[PDB]
């Protein structure tokens, strides 16, 4: 009993650290990618201008 | 801070920790070259 | 936790093990399955000079006796925790200044690092700066430090 | 005062400011959290809050969390709250035309007639946020965009 | 052990890879040697009839220093000092400004068989012979070249 | 002198085949399954 609840330990720490370390650095390259966007955004901006 | 503090200070620990483990890396790139060439052959036909 | 590591490196892309596998065949020239005071010494001599100090008795003490292919396998899987390959590292790299140039300046470098997050000595930081290939008038280089630090580049070559 | 989710959330925003060192508390810096954290009431807080208006030493500006505390209390007895009736009005008594054709030069002239000021990088922001254009909005786009947090 | 060793150094990158593969479908029970029973009967299987007992004969040369890395070190015995066929490409291109295997046959054999280095027209005869002539009677010197590093064919059974 | 000095000397290894008398199949081994991804690398750039 007590090995595999400490399977589940490192299963589930190792699983949750990489999902959300995943997750939180993916809406960083969100926040990114939507800033290169707003770049070319401008970029039509002022080829517009 | 959390992310990458974390990372450096897991490279740099082991920067040699294990420094000769790490320095018989030198056949992966050896290793690597058929699936690195079989990809960029994929990037490329697609770039064409 | 525990940090045992009772699955065989489960947590981690497999990709590494046919190359891990690669390099325990390329050792193993008597390739029976198992490292050998025979096998290092002459397959570490094929690049190297035949070196005089003991360290490959310095890995089969590490791990008791010869080592099996799963035990070289879990004894890298110890040394591998709380990283990701180099895309993260570059995104955030990109991030944290708008313009990516990578123009990471000495005090810049230093106030974001040493000072805010987990606190931590900078002196224990200028390993980071005495070892890693800054760029000159402060500004410090990202994509081959990442390089550097995954396995794409190395600083030097025996 | 609430359950200790607050003070998680104190405790938090003190592992938060931990700039040259986590136990020291700067009242700039209080005052910046406590704001943020939902309370508008700042400008004149100093002096209610201090008992002293010493405002010499910026390095050592002394404050604890343990009276932090109480100190957040006496402050969220929300002391005035306005509402954006009366902001309406004056800045329509401010406006010209009745739609904001040009507002952009006037609004900083106002902010800099005003004796307790403080910042221009703020002023030169605030074109974020829907005010783009040449003062095109009659300002009840940003009174919506201020008044939303 | 085996024993078997010696200097290493690498010869040409692009092509241990491809020798990999080679010793590894050659080598089905993965012995790393060399036998006559894993290879002659592995001939056979695309191959005619290599029954001759040359393949004993060149087992033979010498007594078991056969492994997968000394293959290396044979061929790497045997040669030396290998430049890429482009750049050969230009050293042949050097004298005839046409540089499109138009190298008349007269030009070849006036300069080479005679002027520089004094020896017989044998030692031309079988690059006459064996690899083909270009149109006119020309040296196609891109084939040619191309025929030097990878492009010689002979029966492939 | 630069033509001459590695021309014959590979023509002389022509007069050995070392490598013919283990591979006279040598270009059947070659043409197994890499020399599709040669073929291609070459068509790319080329056509590039
Ligand atoms: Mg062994
Ligand atoms: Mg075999």
């Amino acid at each position: 009993q007590v090995e595999e609840m400490k399977t589940q330990l490192e299963e589930l720490e190792d699983e949750l650290q990489a999902a959300e370390d995943a997750k939180l650095r993916l809406e960083v390259n969100m926040q990114a990618m939507k800033s290169q966007f707003e770049r070319d955004l401008q970029a039509r901006d002022e080829q517009n201008e | 801070k959390v992310i990458q503090r974390n990372c450096a200070a897991y490279l740099k620990l082991r920067n040699w920790q294990w420094w000769r483990l790490f320095t018989k890396v030198k056949p992966l790139l050896q290793v690597t070259r058929q699936e690195e060439e079989m990809q960029a052959k994929d990037e490329e036909l697609q770039r064409t | 936790p525990q940090r045992a590591t009772s699955n065989v490196f489960a947590m981690f892309d497999q990709s590494q093990i046919q190359e891990f596998k690669e390099a325990f065949n390329m050792i193993d020239q008597n390739r029976d399955g198992f490292i050998d005071k025979e096998d290092l010494h002459d397959m570490l001599a094929s690049m190297g000079k035949n070196p005089t100090d003991e360290y490959l008795e310095g890995m089969m003490s590490e791990a008791p006796g010869p080592i099996n292919f799963t035990m070289f396998l879990t004894m890298f899987g110890e040394k591998l925790n709380g990283t990701d390959p180099e895309d993260v590292i570059r995104n955030a790299f990109a991030c944290f200044d708008e313009e990516a140039s990578g123009f990471i300046h000495e005090d810049h470098l230093r106030e974001l690092l040493t000072t805010m997050g987990d606190r931590f000595t900078d002196e224990e930081v200028d390993e980071m700066y005495r070892e890693a290939p800054i760029d000159k008038k402060g500004n410090f280089n990202y994509v081959e430090f990442t390089r550097i630090l995954k396995h794409g580049a190395k600083d030097k070559d025996d | 005062d609430f359950s200790e989710e607050q003070t998680a959330e104190f405790k938090e925003a003190f592992q938060l400011f931990d700039r040259t060192g986590d136990g020291k508390i700067l009242y700039s810096q209080c005052g910046d959290v406590m704001r943020a954290l939902g309370q508008n009431p700042t400008n004149a807080e100093v002096m209610k809050v201090l008992g002293n208006p010493k405002s010499d030493e910026m390095n050592l500006k002394t404050l604890k969390f343990e009276q932090f505390l109480p100190m957040m209390q006496t402050i969220a007895k929300n002391k005035d709250q306005g509402c954006f009736e009366d902001y309406v009005e004056g800045l329509r008594v401010f406006d010209k035309e009745g739609n904001g054709t040009v507002m952009g030069a006037e609004i900083r002239h106002v902010l800099v007639t005003l004796g307790e000021k403080m910042t221009e990088e703020e002023v030169e922001q605030l074109v974020a946020g829907h005010e783009d254009s040449n003062g095109c909005i009659n300002y009840e786009e940003l009174v919506r965009m201020v008044l939303s947090g």
